[PDB]
């Protein structure tokens, strides 16, 4: 039976003498548009991707896979070693995935296939072979094929078995220490430094286990391995430690029954609260099977032949399970993907039945669950008498997707505190963060948010009260002020002597800078580890957040900070934003920002208009005024400086709309360079109108502008330049080298300072000193030959 | 380039991207650009208890990618975590 | 050669008249490959009906038509009509009429074939009461100068390949525009902007400002005809015709046929005749207003529709010039 199988499936000389635990390698083959024509024709897949069109690169879909790695996936279960009645073989299961990362086939690749068998059992009812392919296009992995076979009868044949299982991610945290004992006893449990302290860590077991048989019951061998990991403080794993366990004759893994008692797995899909209906589609069967038999090679006789249908004992000519697959996931890819090709990215087919040609099939859809960040969606196929037929589910990738993250001003009491009575991956990230500042600084930032107290006392009694103490006296202000840089230590009422320190708001603390910078940061960080815990985030998001935002973002998509470190430096920025402006009288400052609305100054006025207007205002009266948020075009603008200066611009805006002067009218087209008179003489009237009064000046609002209320700091200007390099400092202190996965920045994070998608290259590095002039960046630019190792 | 080098860098960069941002003017119209247009971002999630830099997304599209929508007809959702749960979590009612 | 692929549920007609049971589902029978010949063949059966039923031979009808022509494909049918004397050469009119519809059909599927529409947009489209996209859009009641600046929008941000254009010019305010079902699609989205509401009532606001009020509706086609994606087919038809012994000379064609670009009669022209009649339904638009320039008492309708059909449209541009249409079929 095999000598013909082989005939009609492989291209080879006949020969079964070859071990099945060896590498089985396919030819080189080449995908061309004839194939994936002639392919998608047979299954019924008439999505645009897959169609030759003026101006693009014909895809080809990954159903044709199976096409490609045919020769190599069955030859797997030829050998004599794995002996069966290839007559009564059944196909059970086929799956494709894609590797995270690798584009979707072309038409002009050249696609290597290498198969391996995993598994071959004798159960009770017959013997079961897992085979897995891999094609590899420029020597690197595109997809991974896992078929699994079933050779129906009565095998005991155990010396030829064998079963690579890959083991659910095992999760224990270490509490105690005899939790770290039991642990140490275990002969398995190595170490890479034995000395390694393992209390309050959190370890991961990530394992494989290799098992020759000797009877249904008792394996003549097991082997499970595979690397211990520990949570860092970032939530990256590490590798500690391997597991080592062999053994001879054994009734089970005692390392698999150790970790589901004392640990818990770490399951990837996470089901919707109830499942959303997609579609209930009809598909036919085609009435011939020699169609699907040409394109992938599968010349089994029982899809074609009565006589071998009969002979083998099925209900005639049956369809081949690979078209069922293929023709379902033609629907899968046009309702769940909306005919996308490249999004659909894992797809796996069990085959529960057999279907005759002119069969008429209803499939069931369903979203069911999230995994990574793709939608993960179960199908069942059903026949005319209502029997169940294909099962399966596809991982479906969620369209392209930006997380953009809100900075100040949007604060409330109560932020985010619905989260956390829910959530438990929020409730890690408040407790993580009130925990840091009640120990460090006093005070809890839940109690903050929760109850916005107008005052707030810390107390510096007892030893743990010193040590919070000493905690605020060591916060300074490295400040760049005049040609030496002059240290302006925070909190000048705090030394030696002091019992208590008061923070004072009006309103409440919440709308204090120190306070409201975490309070926002923790609420959308819990926020976003709450997605995160539901696999809400795809891999290759974008994120940008405006201002503080910046924090928040690159603390949640690239877990550059642990919570811990996050909390301080925005902390220490909200602070760094109360000692950078002077205010004598109390905490009145000269100083604000007004946001400003061109549109309703005048619809001709827009960019390049504003950014004289102001630039003048500034050259002229020799007071610092800046543009600090470009928002939207011609709709919102942010500008902040001197409180003087700010009050001409309101001023000045709300003459040019009464006036009711066209500035292009007047720009270049009458009079060319002269404006600079026309302007001066608008200023100097508004200029010394607003220079003599109220010392820190009550500033009205205007048609054109609206003043930001309790905003006296001109934030994201050249006035706090000159407090940069303190916390540039500062930052190297709680933002690490290792804790930087380049990966997880590169072509997603969009900076604030360079509206540019952060790589790391010479020319990005060229466009921030151009807006920065700093000299660690230019040193790099002068030796960019650290390429070079 | 070595990873450990390139590692080195990315930290240099970012930690001096942090450093100015702070001192140095919040740039979004010329972000919005770049997530809007040169990524053709479909879903854009603002994380925030209020709905700020949603609206100024809704103003940036209703603008100068009305045409660009309609003709790629490239349908686009912008969501707030506060006020479309939801769409986020894909838990629809009944 | 490869005409079999096309055919997927074959072509057996005479089986489909008699059984409609085994005839197919409607989207199969539109498929240009199926539906262009088969036009052709309902146009000749309906002229010959008129011939037999008036007892004249098809040379006897012809001799008493002033002139004969076509809307798109319509203009093979004619051209075959001017060419026929006797009803025992009228067989080797009729293989040369349904020849060339079926390499038009067959070459032209090929060169831009339909696939399937993201679900996301058939249900967009179906919640506004616009059809199902197809590649044939129709814009009622917008001069060819407001609708030349819609396509304009449109095509400035799609790239060369998926662009659209006008394609039939059938009225003064009657444009059909021809492309990607994708990109149709996106030139709907920026009318739904400009239209108003049916039900607004402006009968109360001065005149001049008023909103455009507009139909626009996808057509029943499977190809986007008269556009520069079918170009690739022009070279292919030309040779499988010279392949099949298909010419039509100016000396055998008895009447003039009047060609859907210009309105100048193909008895004049240089070249092929063959060759024109495939551009003039392959590339070039179709301005019906000036084709149908001739003057005549009496316009019959052979083609398929009937009150639907491109008859009444031509009644509707010459009402009033003393011109009936007569709806033959």
């Amino acid at each position: 039976i095999k000598e013909m199988y082989w005939k009609l499936w492989i291209d080879e000389p006949f020969n079964l003498d070859f071990d099945p635990r060896d590498v089985i390698k396919g030819k080189d083959f080449e995908i061309t548009a004839k194939e994936v024509y002639d392919f998608t024709h047979a299954v019924g897949n008439n999505c645009e991707d897959f169609v030759s069109r003026p101006d693009r690169t014909m895809l080809a879909p990954m159903d044709f896979a199976i096409v490609v790695g045919w020769r190599a996936i069955i030859k797997a279960i030829f050998p004599n070693t794995v002996d069966g009645d290839l007559l009564k073989l059944v196909h059970l299961s086929n799956g494709y995935k894609m590797i995270p990362g690798a584009k979707p086939l072309q038409v002009g690749d050249v696609v290597s296939t290498t198969a391996v068998i995993e598994s071959v059992v004798n159960q009770p009812t017959g013997k079961i072979v897992d085979v897995v392919g891999t094609l590899s296009r420029n020597g690197k992995p595109v997809m991974e094929v896992t078929s699994s076979f079933f050779y129906r009868g009565n095998y005991t044949d155990f010396e030829n078995t064998f079963q690579k299982t890959v083991e659910p991610v095992y999760q224990m945290h270490i509490k105690t220490s005899k939790d770290i004992a039991v642990l140490r006893s275990k002969e398995w449990f190595q170490l890479d430094d034995e000395d390694f302290d393992l209390l309050n860590k959190t370890l991961t077991f990530e394992t494989e286990t290799e098992v020759t048989f000797k009877n249904a019951n008792i394996f003549s061998s097991v082997k499970c391995f595979g690397p211990i990991k520990v949570e860092l403080p970032t939530k990256e794993t590490v590798e500690i430690g391997i597991v080592d366990y062999e053994a001879g004759a054994s009734h089970g893994n005692p390392v698999v029954d150790f970790l589901k008692r004392n640990g818990s797995t770490l399951e990837q899909k996470v089901n919707l609260e109830n499942p959303i209906p997609i579609a209930v589609l009809d598909s036919y069967t085609p009435s011939t099977n020699e169609p699907y038999a040409r394109v992938s090679g599968d010349l089994n006789p029982i899809h074609v032949s009565r006589h071998f249908a009969s002979y083998a004992n099925l209900p005639g000519t049956i369809t081949h399970g690979m078209f069922s697959s293929a023709s379902v996931r033609a629907l899968i890819e046009n309702w769940a993907a909306d005919s996308v090709s490249s999004r659909v990215r894992g797809y796996t087919c069990q085959f529960v039945d057999m279907v005759l040609p002119n069969t008429a099939l209803k499939t069931s859809i369903q979203h069911v669950g999230m995994i990574n960040g793709r939608k993960l969606i179960k199908f069942e196929t059903r026949n005319e008498d209502d029997v169940v037929v294909l099962t399966g589910e596809a991982e479906i990738e969620q369209p392209v997707t930006t997380f953009v993250f809100t900075g100040q001003g949007s604060q409330e009491q109560g932020m985010g505190m619905d989260l956390y009575k829910t959530s438990k991956a929020a409730q890690d990230v408040w407790n993580r963060a009130d925990n840091h500042f009640k120990d460090t600084y006093g005070f809890s930032i839940l109690d903050i948010v929760i109850n916005n107290p107008v005052n707030l006392t810390i107390h510096f009694g007892g030893e743990k009260g010193k040590r919070i103490r000493e905690n605020y006296s060591a916060m300074i202000f490295e400040t760049i002020v005049d040609g030496k840089l002059k240290t302006e230590k925070i909190f000048k009422e705090i030394n030696e002597h002091s019992t208590s320190y008061t923070f004072r708001s009006e309103k409440g603390l919440l709308s204090a800078t120190q306070f409201t910078q975490p309070a926002l940061t923790l609420m959308e960080k819990a926020a976003f580890e709450d997605l995160k815990s539901k696999g809400l985030i795809p891999a290759d998001a974008t994120f940008a957040g405006h201002s503080l935002g910046e924090y928040a973002a690159l603390a949640s998509l690239a877990d550059v900070m642990s919570i811990e470190s996050l909390v301080e430096v925005v902390f220490y920025r909200g602070m760094t934003m109360q000692v950078a402006v002077p205010r004598d009288e109390l905490g009145r400052s000269n100083y604000g920002m007004i946001a400003i609305n061109p549109g309703r100054v005048a619809a001709s006025f827009s960019q390049e208009a504003l950014q004289y207007v102001v630039e003048r205002v500034g050259k002229r009266t020799g007071w610092l005024v800046e543009i600090v948020n470009y928002n939207v075009e011609n709709q919102q603008y942010v500008a902040a400086g001197d409180l003087r200066a700010l009050d001409t611009v309101t001023n000045v805006l709300n003459f040019i709309k009464l006036q009711k002067i066209d500035i292009i009218e007047l720009q270049k087209s009458l009079s060319l360079e002269e404006v600079e008179g026309h302007l001066f003489e608008i200023i100097d009237e508004a200029s010394k109108k607003s220079a003599v009064k109220p010392r820190p000046l009550k500033l009205e609002r205007g048609f054109a502008c609206i003043p930001l209320v309790g905003i006296s700091v001109p934030f994201h200007s050249t006035y706090l330049m000159n407090g940069v390099k303190p916390f540039k400092s500062f930052l190297k202190k709680n933002i690490i080298k290792e804790n930087v996965k380049v990966a997880r920045l590169a072509g997603k994070y969009i900076p604030n300072l360079t509206a540019k998608p952060f790589q790391v290259t010479k020319e990005y590095f060229q466009d921030v000193y151009d807006l920065t002039g700093s000299e660690p960046i230019k040193e790099i630019i002068d030796n960019w030959e650290k390429y070079e190792q | 380039m070595k990873p450990e080098v390139e590692q080195e860098l990315a930290h240099i960069l970012l930690t001096e991207l942090l450093a100015y941002q702070f001192a140095s003017p919040v740039r979004w119209i010329e972000t919005q650009d770049v997530f809007l247009k040169d990524f053709n971002t479909e879903r854009v999630v603002e994380i925030g208890p209020s709905p700020t830099l949603a609206g100024m997304a809704q103003r940036t599209l209703k603008n100068k990618y009305e045409s660009y929508d309609a003709a790629l007809s490239l349908h686009r959702e912008i969501l707030c975590y506060s006020k479309d749960a939801k769409e986020i979590y894909y838990t629809p009612d009944p | 050669l490869d005409a079999e692929k096309v055919f997927t549920q074959g072509l057996n007609i005479l089986e489909w008249l008699e059984n409609p049971s085994n005839t197919p589902d409607k989207d199969y029978l539109l498929s240009i490959p199926i539906s262009c010949p088969l036009i052709g063949v309902i146009q000749l059966a309906h002229y010959v009906v008129t011939a037999k039923l008036l007892g004249f031979t098809p040379g006897e009808l012809r001799s008493y038509l002033k002139g004969a022509t076509g809307h798109s494909q319509g203009l093979v049918t004619a051209v075959a009509i001017a060419e026929t004397d006797s009803w025992e050469s009228f067989f080797v009119s009729v293989r040369k009429a349904i020849t060339v519809l079926f390499f038009i059909g067959v070459r032209c599927y090929e060169a831009y074939p339909n696939t399937s529409l993201p679900p996301s947009i058939l249900e967009d489209s179906l919640e506004n009461n616009e059809g199902v996209p197809s590649p044939m859009l129709s814009i009622s009641n917008l001069t060819q100068e407001q609708v030349q600046d819609y396509v304009n929008k449109t095509n400035s941000h799609l790239p060369a390949g998926k662009q659209v254009e006008i394609s039939l010019v059938n009225g003064a305010k009657n444009l059909v525009v021809s492309g990607p079902p994708q990109s149709l699609y996106g030139l709907n989205l920026t009318l739904r902007k400009a239209k108003a509401p049916s039900g607004l009532d402006q009968s109360r606001i001065p005149f001049s400002e008023r909103k455009l009020k507009f139909s626009n509706r996808f057509l029943p086609v499977a190809s986007p005809f008269h556009s520069h994606l079918l170009v690739p087919a022009s070279d292919l038809i030309n040779k499988d015709l010279v392949k099949n012994n298909v010419s039509f000379n100016a000396k055998d064609i008895q009447i003039p046929v009047y060609d859907t670009f210009d309105g100048s009669d193909l008895r004049v022209l240089s070249g092929s005749i063959s060759e024109r009649i495939v551009d003039c339904i392959i590339r070039l638009p179709v301005k019906w207003e000036t084709t149908t320039q001739f003057k005549a008492t009496h316009i019959l309708d052979f083609g398929p529709g009937g009150a639907s059909g491109l008859g009444v449209l031509t009644h509707r541009n010459k009402d009033g010039t003393g011109v009936r249409v007569i709806v033959a079929g």
